[PDB]
């Protein structure tokens, strides 16, 4: 489990 | 966090989250967990942060087709575990 990304808000 | 999350029998995770991995020419690979409308650029910049690359020096392909930063998991029709390929690219300036 590497990248959990965001640029949108998380959900 | 640093752990691996289960996903068996789960198509999509809460509000259209799916995972893709990007693999280089040299067999180096990082995965990312991403949302459907979000551009491919987000994982690409994340790839640079984690795996030590410059964003203009790497370009992504899907089965001999260029995929562009404005392209997307929706547009390329990426899976819950997609696999995307990298070529190291001469940009001429």
């Amino acid at each position: 489990g590497v990248i959990d990304l965001t640029m949108d808000d998380e959900e | 966090m640093a752990d691996e999350k289960p996903k068996e029998g789960v198509k999509t995770e809460n509000n259209d989250h799916i995972n893709l991995k990007v693999a280089g020419q040299d067999g180096s690979v990082v995965q990312f967990k991403i949302k459907r409308h979000t551009p491919l650029s987000k994982l690409m910049k994340a790839y640079c942060e984690r795996q030590g690359l410059s964003m203009r020096q790497i370009r992504f392909r899907f089965d001999g087709q260029p995929i562009n930063e404005t392209d997307t998991p929706a547009q390329l029709e990426m899976e819950d575990e997609d696999t995307i390929d990298v070529f190291q690219q001469q940009t001429g300036g």
